[PDB]
């Protein structure tokens, strides 16, 4: 109809949720599409994991830097892991706007899980802006410990 | 932590499962693999009034309407009836799904979804749709494949159940990821896969 | 010779108590049963096992109605139970008709099916409607049926006559294989592959490479797929291959205006048309084609008892509507449908 009317089933107070990204930083932010890779399928394939803004964040209280991405409209997290020393961005076959890497512990599902990601950008020039930024963040982190 | 039992219903091949899959993974399953009986899948969303969880009951579209499938409906609190915009038969069945439903649930928020609006040769045009007028339902064109309006159903339902016409989805606490140390016997064989990936091209859909 | 528990909505998990067993008392004392109907109940694995033992003893069984017997059953049970049941059916030499419709199958339960459909030579009428097969399992079922033709020939068995397989999303993906199945059974009388997501290239192949070889075809229903001009031209070329066609169902096929004109033109060239029911709803058919169809029906379709044109692109008020009604009135036999939903 124009607007069906119903009586609420519950009453919930207005609430203020934290992003848990306030002690943030935010070195990089940019629109992109993320891909998860196959699994125990034995049929190596790239499944979409989300489309949205990727962001690099370094902690102020510490030195830790991580990758964090959220899906459009729904705002669910689709990638959240630290950037370790032994982590790069090897290109993906053809293309010029796609990078692929590994992570021993993504926490998108708030459950520790190894992941073999891959992210694409609109222009190959953006892929570079992200790649360059990623490289240095990885560098700074390499220095960090000892 | 609030919870809502939502019944997902509709004819076979309409996209019920593909729809749920996208919401809890982000992937778009292109293989049709019929659902047997029912599969319960939990989906949570963060709103300005806190996190809410929908326990979605994805049901099978081959089972005849009847008392045999009352367990799925019993104590439901909302529902989604799906049909395929490229199949008139699929649409003609909506009235049967919406009836079997109200027979045991009575008055509960229900949204009708016309899936596959991405396909070119459309049969059931948005104009034609009127059923929602007679049955006090909300309607939405959607496409699990392109994501068109893919989040509307859950949002509308939340507003009716919670009672806030202006409730909206927000952020999502971004907890800290695990340590990540190791390297010994763990290293090496990693790069083996990393290659098997930097080689396999990506589905150019953009 | 008839056992039935139709529509009893029984939740059959085990069949062990003195009661329960009583339910199947007739099935036990009468080995002469010719028909068994289990529809409208939910059979668990254990109960399936008990029924298999008792069904294989029915050596004179001719019909098995196993449609709608697994509602509420999960992927944990259906495949097992189905295997037990179809295992017993293979042991019935006179079983010419089997119905397995309205059961959630899909690939996850294709095993028993593929097994059965390829070795049951007595089969004559197959009902595998609304089962959620899919293009993968659908292609496999199609191949299994090709096998059946070979095993039938090796035992001088009766031809397969009916295949009712719709609402399974066979899609374009399994049409190369289905075309081959129809090549294997050229004495089919009834075939309905309604609402399977089949598209133009699909319909084109299916027609010219499949159904076109079934010269004895009597009933054909492809409702709710997508023909457009491609499928339409295929249909136009194929009609001359079904001399005894009696029912042609093309509702919801988006034949398109140009396509419909081509089909109507085809009927125009046929001779001795014994067509009895013609379904052409929602096809974007335009007034011009409807005009010629009217006159083709007047001069060449003397047995037409039902026509269906609702949902097309012409006015319910146009002249032809009355002219058509006039034809049926003058004959004292004929019938047009309610044109209460014309397009545009
Ligand atoms: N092009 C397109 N195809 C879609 C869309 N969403 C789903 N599909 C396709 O629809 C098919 C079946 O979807 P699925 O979710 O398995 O159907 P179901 O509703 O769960 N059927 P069932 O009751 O038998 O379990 C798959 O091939 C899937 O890729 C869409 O928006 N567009
Ligand atoms: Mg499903």
């Amino acid at each position: 109809n124009h607007d069906p009317q119903f009586e609420p089933i519950v009453s919930l107070p207005e609430q203020e949720i934290k992003t848990l990204e306030e002690d943030e930083e935010e070195l990089f932010k940019m629109r992109a599409k993320l891909f998860r890779f196959a699994s125990e399928n034995d049929l190596p394939e790239w499944k979409e994991r989300g489309t949205g803004d990727v962001k690099l964040l370094k902690h102020k209280e510490k030195g830790a830097i991580r990758l964090l991405m959220r899906r459009d409209k729904t705002l669910k997290i689709c990638a959240n892991h630290y950037i370790t020393p032994m982590m790069e961005l090897k290109p993906n076959a053809g293309s010029d706007r796609a990078w692929v890497w590994n992570t021993h512990a993504d926490f998108a599902d708030e459950c520790p899980k190894p992941e073999l990601l891959a992210i694409r950008f609109l222009n190959a020039e953006n892929a570079q802006k992200f790649k360059t930024k990623f490289e240095e963040c990885r560098k700074e982190i390499e220095e960090r410990e000892k | 932590q609030v919870q809502f039992k939502l019944v997902l219903v509709g004819d076979g091949g309409t996209g019920k499962t593909t729809f749920v899959k996208r919401h809890l993974t982000g992937e778009f399953e292109k293989k049709y693999v019929a659902t047997l009986g029912v599969e319960v899948h939990p989906l949570v969303f963060h709103t300005n009034r806190g996190p809410i969880k929908f326990n979605v009951w994805d049901t099978a579209g081959q089972e005849k309407f009847g008392g045999l499938r009352d367990g799925y409906y019993i104590q439901a609190q909302c529902a989604i009836i799906m049909f395929d915009v490229t199949s008139r038969v699929t649409y003609k069945n909506v009235p049967n799904w919406h009836r079997d439903l109200v027979r045991v649930c009575e008055n509960i928020p229900i949204v009708l979804c016309g899936n596959k609006v991405d396909i070119k040769d459309r049969k059931v045009k948005a104009k034609s749709i009127v059923f929602h007028r007679k049955k006090n339902l909300q309607y939405y064109d959607i496409s699990a494949k392109s994501n068109y309006n893919f989040e509307k159903p859950f949002l509308w339902l939340a507003r009716k159940l919670i009672g806030d016409p202006n409730l909206e989805f927000v952020a999502m606490p971004a907890l800290a990821p695990p340590e990540v140390v190791m390297d010994p016997a763990l290293a090496a064989q990693y790069e083996h896969d990393l290659e098997v990936a930097q080689t396999t091209a990506l589905p150019d859909e953009d | 010779a008839r056992f039935s528990i139709e529509g009893k909505s029984l939740k059959l998990d085990a069949i062990t108590t003195e009661d329960e067993k009583s339910v199947f008392a007739v099935l036990l004392e009468d080995d002469s049963v010719k028909e068994i109907v289990l529809s409208g109940n939910t059979i668990g694995t254990e109960a399936a096992r008990w029924l298999s033992e008792n069904i294989a003893s029915k050596k004179d069984l001719e019909i098995a109605e196993f449609s709608d017997i697994f509602t509420g059953r999960v992927k944990d049970e259906i495949p097992e139970a189905l295997r037990l049941l179809l295992q017993a059916l293979l042991k019935c030499p006179k079983l010419h008709t089997v119905r397995l419709s309205d059961n959630a199958f899909g690939p996850t339960a294709q095993e028993p099916l593929i097994d059965f459909l390829s070795k049951h030579t007595p089969l004559e009428h197959l009902y595998l409607h609304n089962n959620g097969l899919g293009p993968q399992a659908g292609a496999k079922i199609a191949r299994a049926l090709q096998e059946l033709a070979v095993n039938k020939k090796a035992k001088n068995a009766p031809p397969l006559r009916s295949i009712i397989c719709g609402r399974n999303r066979l899609e374009n993906g399994s049409m190369k294989e289905w075309a081959k199945t129809f090549q294997s059974h050229r004495l089919l009388h009834t075939v309905k592959m309604v609402q399977n997501g089949i598209r133009p290239e699909g319909i084109e192949h299916l027609l010219l490479e499949g159904l076109a070889y079934c010269q004895e075809l009597k009933v054909l229903d492809l409702q709710d797929n997508t023909f457009t001009h491609l499928g339409s031209s295929a249909l136009a070329i194929a009609l001359k291959s079904w001399p005894n066609l009696r029912e042609l169902g093309l509702n919801d096929c988006l034949l398109s205006a140009r396509g419909a004109a081509a089909v109507v033109d085809a009927f125009s060239k046929l001779e001795n048309i014994g067509l009895q029911t013609l379904r052409l709803q929602y096809n974007e058919i335009e007034l011009d084609a409807v005009r010629t169809l009217k006159t083709v029906i007047d001069e060449k379709m003397p047995d037409l008892l039902f026509l269906e044109l609702n949902g097309n692109r012409f006015s319910e008020e146009d002249d032809v509507v009355d002219e058509i009604r006039e034809v049926f009135s003058t004959r004292g036999r004929g019938e047009l449908d309610e044109l209460d939903d014309m397009e545009e």
